[PDB]
RNA sequence: AAGGUAAGUAU
RNA sequence: ACUCUGGUUUCUCUUCAGAUCGCAUAAAUCUUUCGCCUUUUACUAAAGAUUUCCGUGGAGAGGAACAACUCUGAGUCUUAACCCAAUUUUUUGAGGCCUUGCUUUGGCAAGGCUA
C-alpha cells in the first residue's frame, strides 16, 4: 500500500535492498545496515506471519 | 579510596542502608546503577544487564537473588556533599527472608523498592512488617517508572494515579504495622524516590526541582519541590500553586512538571530518534555524539536519562534526610536489639558509636571464600574500632553472664571493606560501620558478637535473629559413599554457617536433617552443598514437611506420674487454648518476663480468664515464646505452695523439654494448655533434684498430651498469584488438586494482571510452583511463604486406617498415615502405646 | 557401492 | 564566534582471533561406550579429542575510486542598547586619637576615646 507501506515500498522485492544508499548500508560490500525506525516498524508488520 | 577510608572516621556521614522489595523489583540494577554512577571504568553492556551485587554463580544462572551482598560507596547528594553508604542488596525471593532479616539487624533504615507496573505485592508488605517490627525507618523507591510509559502506556494522569495508589497503599499498611504518625511517607516528606533502574532514572522532587534550578534559575529547588506533588495545580495566569484547577483541563503540578516531560523524554527517543531527536536533546541540554546516537532504543533511552538525570541525588537525599547516620539511631538498635538494654554501662557506650571503645561488633552474615574453606564473618561495629592482627572475644549465641563457655578468644586477620566483587583491604575499622572479618570463622555460627579478649566483662550479647517465616521444608541427605561421611558433615556445618535460617539436626535414626523455607531455597542449599564445600556426591530424600502436635479436647483422665524413688507424684492435664492465644504468645505480645498483675490483668481482660488461673501461669512453650502454657492449678489449702515452689524449676524445665519433643512423634507440641491439678513434693532435698523431677514432668506431659484427643498440625503456605484474567481459571484447577482454597482473585488496579490469594498445605506445595507455571504457559507466577499451622484431618490414633505403599490416602487417612511415615522416618517405634 | 570375473585357444 | 585538525568507499595481501569468529550450523578422522552385527564401503547415538569446509571480526600493508569535500576534537569557545548592590573585591558610612606592654630604635601587642 503506498499510504502505510511507504517506507519500504520502493526498495521492497529488490536483490540487496538499498545496496547503493550510503544512507542506509555501509556500501557495495553491503555488510552493515541503518535504518529508520518508520522502516523497521513496517518491516514488523508485514512479517507478522 | 583514600576519602572513602576517612569518611569511615565520621559516623555522622554514614548511612546504612538496607534495599529490601518483591522478588525481582530493581534492587539489584540500582546497585548497578550506583557503581556505575561511581565506577567509571564499570559500564553496563547494551543488551546483557549488569549484575555487579550478584556475585555467585547459582544468582547469575537462576537471574534470582539469592544471598545479600553488602556494598560500600561514596554517594554525593544533591548539594555535592560525599557521603559514605553502606548498603545492603538483599534478595527479593520470599524464600530467602533470612538474608533480608540479617541485613536489617546491621542497618539503621530501609529504602524498599516497588515495581510500579506491579502492586505492593507479598514481599513487599512482608518486608514492610518486618522492617517497622525491627525499629528501622522506611522509605521507598517505586522503581520501573518505565513500565508505565513504555509498556503500560498510560496518560501521565493515570501514571501519577498508580504511583498515588501505590504510596497510599504502602501508606496504610505502615500504619496498620506501626503506631507512630509521622512514619508517613510521601514524596513531598522525600520519603519516596521515583526510579527506573533500567534506564538510569533516579529523582525525588527535591532533585527534579533541583534540575529546574540549575536549567531555568532563580528557582528554590526545596520549595519548588513541596509543590510537585498531590491535587496542587498550577496556574499559568498568575504563576502560583492552587488546590483548585484553574482550567477544566487543569493537570497536577506533578503530571504537568514531572510525567508529562518525562513521557515526551522517554517518547521522543522510543519513537522519534530519527527525527526531532537532536531538537529535544538540544532544547534538554543534552549532545550526544554522532557514535552514541546510533545505539538502539533501549541503550539510547539509558544515555539520554543518564545525560539529563546525572546521579543519583534524589536517592541519597531520601537516605540522609530520613534514614538516621549510625549515631542518631544507635540507642534505638541498642534497646531492640542489645539484650542488656541502653540502661547497661555498655548500652550507654553503645549509644555514644565513639571509634575509640569498647569494641562490641555484631555479625549476622557469613560470606564464604573462594575455595569454601574459610568464612569471613559480616557485622557492624557498634562501639570501638577493631584491628587487623587484634585478638577479640568471640561470643556465642548461649553465651551469658554465668556460664561464659560460648566465647571464644580469637586473632582478627585481614580486614576489608566490601563492595560486591572487590574488597578494600582495610588495617581498622571505627564505630558504626561494615567490616569483612577473618581469622573469626571457627566459634561463630548464625549471628555472633565479637569483644575486646580482655577489661569487657559486662558485655552481653546482641538478640539472635528474628526471622519473619520458620522453616518447615525438611529433607533428608545421605552420601552416595558412606565412607565419605565426614565431608558431607563438613558440608552440612558450613551451609549452616552460610544460611541464617538453616537447620541441620541428626534424627534418632541418624538421618541427616535440612530444614527449608522452599523449593528454591532448598535447592540452592542442596546445589551450594554439593558443587562447593562437600565436593561429593550426595543422595536426597524426597521433601517432607514438618508437623506439629495439638489436642482438641481437654483430657478425660487425671494423668499422674511419679519419680523413681516414688516420693513424688505430679498430676497434670491438658486441654487446647484458646482461639489466638498461642500466636499472641508467639508474636511475644505477652512475655515470661512480665510482672503477674499485668499478665492476669491481660488475660482477663482479653481472653476472660479468672483472676487465681491467669495469676498462676508457670511457664510458656517449649521455648520463652513457645505456642504452650503451663498454668499452676493446685489448691493452696492442699498443697503447700513454698513446697511446690521448691521443684518448679525443674517442672518447668520437663515440661519444656516434653513440649518440644511430642509423644506421637519427635515433633513440637502447640496450642495446649496443661494444668497442675495436685503436686505431692517430697520435703528432703536430694530426693527432690532435677535428674528425678524432669523425666516424671516429660512422662506426666507425654501422658495429660495423649487422653486428650491429639491431632497433628500442618504448616499452610499463603500463596500470591500474579496471572492474566483467562489464567485464572487453570489456578483454580491447580489449587484444586493439593486442598487448596483461594481466599481473594483481585485485579490489579493500573494493570491487565490478577492477583489471586490462596492457601495450600505445605506438603502439597511441592512442585506447585512448577505446574502453576506449567499449566498457564508461564503466565501465572505464585510466591509461597509459611503463614499458619492447621489442623490434619482426620485420627492420628486411629488404629483401624490401612495405609497403602505408593498410594494417596484419603482425608480421613492423612492424619494416621502422617504420623506412622513421620515415625518410621525419625526411626521411633511403630505406633505410640497410650500408656507410655 | 561391493563381498556375483571361470582359465583359455582361435578369428 | 575565531584557528588548526584531514576522511569515506572499494579491491587485494599479511597476520591475530578472546567473542554466540557464526543470534547460524556441516562433514571427516581417531579413541571410548553402545545399536546392528556377517566382511569392506556405508552406518546406529552418546561422550571425548582432532582436522577440513562454508563463512566472520580486529589490526597491519599495498592499490583504486569522489579526491576533494566537510567533520569532530582541541585551542580560550573573542561583542555594544536601557537597567544594580549590606556577606568576599570601582560608588560602600572601617576614621583619627590615647594608654600601657614591648622591640637595639623604628614598630608591634592589648585597652580606652569617638562623631
Amino acid at each position: 500500500d503506498p499510504e502505510e507501506d511507504a517506507p519500504v515500498l520502493d526498495w521492497f522485492y529488490d536483490h540487496q535492498p538499498l545496496r547503493d544508499s550510503r544512507k542506509y548500508v555501509n556500501g557495495s560490500t553491503y555488510q552493515r545496515w541503518q535504518f529508520t525506525l518508520p522502516m523497521m516498524s513496517t518491516l514488523y508488520r508485514l512479517a507478522n506471519q | 579510596m583514600d576519602f572513602l577510608a576517612d569518611l569511615m572516621d565520621n559516623s555522622e556521614l554514614i548511612r546504612n542502608v538496607t534495599l529490601c522489595g518483591h522478588l525481582h523489583h530493581g534492587k539489584t540494577c540500582f546497585v548497578d546503577c550506583l557503581i556505575e554512577q561511581t565506577h567509571p571504568e564499570i559500564r553496563k553492556r547494551y543488551d546483557q544487564d549488569l549484575c555487579y551485587t550478584d556475585i555467585l554463580f547459582t544468582e547469575q544462572e537462576r537471574g534470582v537473588g539469592i544471598k545479600s551482598t553488602p556494598v560500600t560507596v561514596v554517594l554525593p547528594d544533591t548539594k555535592g556533599k560525599s557521603y559514605l553508604f553502606n548498603i545492603m542488596d538483599t534478595p527479593g525471593h520470599v524464600n530467602f527472608s533470612d538474608e533480608v532479616t540479617a541485613g536489617l539487624r546491621i542497618s539503621d533504615g530501609v529504602v524498599l523498592f516497588i515495581d510500579a507496573a506491579e502492586g505492593v505485592m507479598l514481599n513487599t508488605e512482608r518486608l514492610i512488617k518486618h522492617a517497622v517490627q525491627e525499629r528501622l525507618a522506611v522509605t521507598v523507591c517505586i522503581n520501573k517508572i518505565d513500565r508505565l510509559i513504555l509498556e503500560l502506556k498510560l496518560p501521565p494522569t493515570d501514571a501519577y494515579y498508580k504511583l498515588r495508589h501505590i504510596v497510599d497503599e504502602v501508606n496504610g499498611l505502615i500504619s496498620m504495622y506501626s503506631t507512630d504518625e509521622n512514619l508517613i511517607l510521601s514524596p513531598l516528606l522525600g520519603n519516596v524516590c521515583f526510579s527506573s533502574s533500567q534506564y538510569s532514572i533516579c529523582f525525588t522532587l527535591g532533585s527534579f526541582a533541583k534540575i529546574y534550578a540549575d536549567t531555568f534559575g532563580d528557582i528554590n529547588y526545596q520549595e519548588f519541590a513541596k509543590r510537585l506533588w498531590g491535587d496542587i495545580y498550577f496556574n499559568p495566569k498568575t504563576r502560583k500553586f492552587t488546590k483548585k484547577a484553574p482550567t477544566s483541563s487543569s493537570q497536577r503540578s506533578f503530571v504537568e512538571f514531572i510525567l508529562e516531560p518525562l513521557y515526551k523524554i522517554l517518547a521522543q527517543v522510543v519513537g522519534d530518534v530519527d527525527t526531532s531527536l537532536p531538537r529535544t536533546l538540544d532544547e534538554l541540554g543534552i549532545h550526544l555524539t554522532k557514535e552514541e546516537l546510533k545505539l538502539n532504543i533501549r541503550p539510547l533511552l539509558r544515555l539520554v536519562c543518564k545525560k539529563f538525570f546525572g546521579e543519583f541525588t534524589g536517592f541519597v537525599d531520601m537516605c540522609v534526610q530520613h534514614i538516621p547516620s549510625p549515631k542518631v539511631g544507635a540507642k534505638p538498635k541498642i534497646e531492640h536489639t542489645y539484650t542488656g538494654g541502653v540502661d547497661s554501662d555498655l548500652g550507654e557506650a553503645m549509644s555514644d558509636c565513639d571509634p575509640d571503645g569498647p569494641l562490641m561488633c555484631h555479625t549476622t552474615k557469613m560470606y564464604s571464600t573462594d575455595d569454601g574453606v574459610q568464612f569471613h564473618a559480616f557485622g557492624r561495629v557498634l562501639s570501638g574500632t577493631i584491628h587487623a592482627g587484634q585478638p577479640v572475644k568471640v561470643l556465642g549465641e548461649n553465651y551469658t553472664l554465668e556460664d561464659e563457655e560460648d566465647s571464644q578468644i580469637c586473632t582478627v586477620g585481614r580486614l576489608w571493606i566490601s563492595v560486591a566483587r572487590y574488597h578494600i583491604e582495610v588495617n581498622r575499622v571505627p564505630a558504626g560501620n561494615w567490616v569483612l572479618i577473618e581469622g573469626v570463622d571457627q566459634p561463630i555460627v548464625k549471628t555472633a558478637t565479637i569483644t575486646e579478649p580482655r577489661g569487657n566483662e559486662e558485655a552481653q550479647i546482641f538478640r539472635p535473629l528474628k526471622f519473619n517465616t520458620t522453616s518447615v521444608i525438611k529433607i533428608a541427605v545421605e552420601p552416595v559413599n558412606p565412607s565419605e561421611l565426614p565431608k558431607m558433615l563438613d558440608g552440612l556445618r558450613k551451609v549452616n554457617k552460610s544460611y541464617p535460617s538453616l537447620t541441620t539436626k541428626v534424627e534418632e535414626s541418624g538421618e541427616h536433617v535440612i530444614l527449608g523455607t522452599g523449593e528454591l531455597y532448598l535447592d540452592c542449599v542442596m546445589h551450594d552443598l554439593r558443587k562447593m564445600y562437600s565436593e561429593i556426591d550426595i543422595k536426597v530424600a524426597d521433601p517432607v514437611v514438618t508437623f506439629c502436635e495439638t489436642v482438641v479436647e481437654t483430657s478425660s483422665l487425671k494423668c499422674f506420674a511419679e519419680t523413681p524413688n516414688k516420693k513424688n507424684k505430679i498430676t497434670m492435664i491438658a486441654e487446647p487454648l484458646e482461639k489466638g492465644l498461642a500466636e499472641d504468645i508467639e508474636n511475644e505480645v505477652v512475655q515470661i518476663t512480665w510482672n503477674r498483675k499485668k499478665l492476669g490483668e491481660f488475660f482477663q481482660t482479653k481472653y476472660d480468664w479468672d483472676l487465681l488461673a491467669a495469676r498462676s501461669i508457670w511457664a510458656f512453650g517449649p521455648d520463652a515464646t513457645g505456642p504452650n502454657i503451663l498454668v499452676d492449678d493446685t489448691l493452696p489449702s492442699e498443697v503447700d505452695k513454698a513446697l511446690l515452689g521448691s521443684v518448679k524449676d525443674s517442672i518447668v524445665q520437663g515440661f519444656q523439654w516434653g513440649t518440644r519433643e511430642g509423644p506421637l512423634c519427635d515433633e513440637l507440641i502447640r496450642n495446649v494448655k496443661f494444668k497442675i491439678l495436685d503436686a505431692v513434693v517430697a520435703q528432703e532435698p536430694l530426693h527432690r533434684g532435677g535428674g528425678q523431677i524432669i523425666p516424671t514432668a516429660r512422662r506426666v506431659v507425654y501422658s495429660a498430651f495423649l487422653m486428650a484427643t491429639p491431632r497433628l498440625m500442618e504448616p499452610y503456605y499463603f500463596v500470591e498469584v500474579q496471572a492474566p484474567a483467562d489464567c485464572v481459571s487453570a489456578v483454580y484447577t491447580v489449587l484444586a488438586r493439593r486442598r487448596g482454597h483461594v481466599t481473594q482473585d483481585a485485579p490489579i488496579p493500573g494493570s491487565p494482571l490478577y492477583t489471586i490469594k490462596a492457601f495450600i498445605p505445605a506438603i502439597d506445595s511441592f512442585g506447585f510452583e512448577t505446574d502453576l507455571r506449567t499449566h498457564t504457559q508461564g503466565q501465572a507466577f505464585s510466591l509461597s511463604v509459611f503463614h499458619h499451622w492447621q489442623i490434619v484431618p482426620g485420627d492420628p490414633l486411629d488404629k483401624s486406617i490401612v495405609i497403602r505403599p505408593l498410594e494417596p490416602q484419603p482425608a480421613p487417612h492423612l492424619a494416621r498415615e502422617f504420623m506412622i511415615k513421620t515415625r518410621r522416618r525419625k526411626g521411633l517405634s511403630e505406633d505410640v502405646s497410650i500408656s507410655k
